[PDB]
């Protein structure tokens, strides 16, 4: 489990392509550690800023019927995408969102 | 800087008379918001009392030309050539303040002097503007051609449900709405 | 300098005539005060001597779409269209200072010359506007239509508590 | 800027002339030094040469409003309004320069063609206005309201000593 | 500043009157870009109603001496100098919106008062200028120049598609959804 | 900015003619030094001509209210109220360059347009304020008040010596070697 | 800005007419560049319509005093006094763009009202000024001084292969390749 | 900017005509040069067209009252007033460029409305002037009083050479080798 993400440098990941992609690791001593028996898990808070939220900001006639749930997902893909390397999020098997 | 928060939020605002400098200052800001986030919609509020015709023009082209939707929304006047502008917007997406006024008529120019054939060119020049002007009101409105030309001939003042069922515009702003607010 | 200051504490701060560069200019500090903070007031402090029409309504219309109230206070004067911004607050939280007046009379135009037919539009037009402006004061007061199409035929200078008195303030204010 | 310091220290400054934007500017100072600090004084040196009555109106009525007592110098000149405005203080602070004066007139104003009902509108505004500035003038001192109708009929020059004994001051600074 | 932003991906305007302030700015903004990179595109953007004639040559030459290409869009109106201006760049690199105009015209000119052969020497130079211009637009498009010395006798006044048939643009964008 | 550096360690100077911006100007200035330090002693530098009286007087009243010395320093010129401007430094330290010329009359004045009692109002002003002028010209001065009268009726140009002479400076720099 | 990236690389542009706030900031700018370095090229691009004859003079001087060799490139056009600064660069280093033209003209003048021999005293040095103009351009030129005198009577206008014949410049530039 | 580095290297540069403003802002430069170093020189450049006289005056006095020396170089023209700062800088440290010229004559004047007495008091302040003036340029020069009087009656024009003969200036600069 790596817990939150987003607090470390946006390179640490960098590391991870490895593990995620060839299922393994070199330690500095030349020795191939195996990752294929494992389950990775990367918890993150990223794109719930706007939670606490009723509208935008400019003039709106409707209202933005969409659920919470919905603007959540697009602001959590949005900020992934601006965040991480196209690489490694075509590594991550699955990305789930809490609601 | 309310209008620098206002440009974050991808709303270009346009108060001025349509100009050259104030066509060039839209266009960049929309190729500037369009590179941005080309999905994202950008908003343009139109509170001008028209303006020339050729900034009318590139201004109208930015607007067909860039990839996101956009949304236009009338704010006080909109008088000769922002009518167009207003109408110009991504169809179900232009709406205006209940109290706001729409305007159009047949585009006004004067020559200086000249010889004969001058006038003649610069008279077929001003023929095709109005045309072209009467084909971008036909194609971004409900009411057929014929009626514009009747139209155009004078002044023609429309209030905000009038410019709505004109086709003008979709929707009449009433009063600020929460979102869905549903888990 | 102080307008920021004031700004911080969500005072928008009008005392210069009403045209479309100051409607702008209060338009978009409105949306950005509401975005800000949608529970807290916005104060309007209004010592203008009128303006236009078209920024009236564009300014009139952003006040009562904003989800917070609105709280609008004349101090020094409120002149003529500056006038139905006074009265154009949330119900109760419109004040006046003391020694303050508030000026309504019917619009005054300028057009140029023209055909017949044009000039006939353009006093439709006016006409329509004078229309718009005595409904707009009937709303937000305590008179009937009647009697403000009759007082706003001529000049028509109020004081704080002929205000008061006529519908256009909820309160005078003397000292904290 | 000195003036920044001296906004720093608790002062403000009114030596231009009295229209909207210096009324506005002395409002919203006086409003933010109130809430930065509502005990200790502020002081206002005064150099101004009058000016529109709403705005001396307005600027009078955020004088008396704020909590913290006002102190005014009168220091070169205090015409018009601006005599309004140093008699405007708080009680025990009004002082002023050795050989600076205090000139004191009814207002003056003149208005566009019109037809006689307009005309008698303003007319009557204008007697409500120096009956407002009559009474502004007479709360404020020592001389009954009668001999300041007689007074200032004309242009009345008072010096340090004249004012003192008119009341308009409490008493004259050579040196701090 | 979108001005700047726009400079950070090499675009320019040229959107005032084509006069010595504005043709120096471009020239400079132009060598900088070159500077920067030799060896990728530069935009010039051209909404200006015309303008003297030596500002335009000068930025004539400067486009035609930096070696990377240079792509001209019109957008709004390219009258006189800016038709010109717009010819004048990388073949098959041409632009103009869909609603655009190009006007075409032969030079205007005015003197002071002076002697006779002061006013001959000033003819001769205007004649010298306006056989440039012919040159200019003859070399960059395909026209003959016969057609060209009867077109620009009185104001030219084009379309897109009508430019596009006549030479000075090779193409005309409707829409980047549709490519 | 050589002005802000002036500024910065005492330096007050006065090139333009006295109006109320400048006086209001010069007011601040004076207060705001006098705030930083109420011992040090500020310097006024007077290269102008005359101007409105009552600034003038406001500005000699703001010299004589605060506690540290003004010192007054005459350069190019000083007429009419820079005149009483550079006399009313404090005793000692009111200096001129050698070159430059002190020039003083009674005052000029222009009413408008109005009725006659109020032309005899002005007028009444007008007097004290010569009246005024007089007093202030003989009060830094050693020459009696008669003199004073028969000297200002006109122009009167004086030199830096002529001036000295006369006690409106006390001392004439030359050089600092 | 562009203009402070092609001052870094010793690059200054004269794109107003000759005046004493031009020649001024000009000069200016050739001491600072010496000051940087003394032994690097310094770049002038001319596309000025002409202007004073005082501020060329300064100019032209301030171009032959510094140590560094001044390259001058004519790019729209060089009229009158600007024609002179162009021929006034480093020899082998004069330029100008195919479509430039550069005029040559003797001086003009006016004065305001006076006496006659205000007026003679005028001419004398009108024509003191044209001679001194007439001789830089002989000097920086591979034409006689006689041929100058008879050409500069009227307008002369020159194309860039011409003012190469000529000996005004050097080299024609074409493109980068 | 290039005028704060030179500034930054001790040189005041005069471009413009001398008035109020322009003498205010030169005093203030050699104060404050005066004051960050006593010792070493300062550097005044003069392409200016002349002025009033009180500049003149208070300029002089400033730049012969501090105590480092003043270089003064002509270039482009240095007429009337300026002239004089041409002269007025310390011996052996004043020079001019090759092309530079010098003017000089007797100030021009000119008095509004008045009364018979207020211009005889006019006229007699500006024959003071001219005398002072005259006084000035013989003081500072090689040449007796009287060929001055005699020369400056009219506009007198002087090339480098001709400056440097007349003694306004100690020598000429060529170039720097």
């Amino acid at each position: 489990l790596f817990d939150a993400v987003e607090k470390a440098h946006p390179d640490i990941f960098n590391s991870l392509l490895q593990i995620l992609e060839d299922g393994r690791l070199t330690d500095s001593q030349g020795r191939v550690v195996d990752f294929k028996n494992t389950v990775i898990i990367m918890t993150t808070n990223l794109g719930t800023r706007d939670i606490s939220k009723g509208f935008n900001l400019g003039f709106a006639a409707q209202g933005d019927t969409k659920s919470n749930y919905e603007r959540m997902k697009n602001k959590v893909s949005d900020e992934l995408k601006q965040h991480f390397r196209p690489e490694f999020l075509n590594r991550v098997d699955d990305v789930v969102v809490f609601p | 800087d309310p209008y620098a928060k206002l440009f974050e939020e991808r709303v270009i605002f346009l108060g001025v008379q349509i100009d050259d400098a104030s066509a060039n200052d839209v266009m960049a800001q929309l190729l500037c918001l369009e590179s941005m986030d080309p999905d994202r919609d950008i908003s343009v509020y139109i509170n001008s009392p028209g303006g020339s015709f050729t900034a009318l023009t590139a201004i109208y082209d930015t607007m067909q030309y860039v990839k996101p939707d956009v949304q236009t929304v009338c704010m006080g006047q909109a008088a000769a050539a922002a009518a167009v502008l207003l109408a110009a917007g991504t169809p179900g997406k232009r709406m205006a303040l209940p109290n706001a006024r729409v305007l159009i008529h047949q585009p006004y120019s004067e020559t200086g002097r000249g010889q004969v054939s001058d006038l003649e060119i610069a008279a077929n020049e001003i023929l095709r503007m109005r045309s072209q002007l009467e084909d971008m009101l036909a194609k971004h409105s409900t009411t057929p051609v014929e009626k514009i030309r009747e139209d155009i001939e004078r002044d023609k003042i429309l209030t905000a449900e009038d410019a709505l069922s004109y086709g003008l515009i979709d929707q009449v702003i009433s009063t600020r709405k929460m979102d869905n607010s549903s888990l």
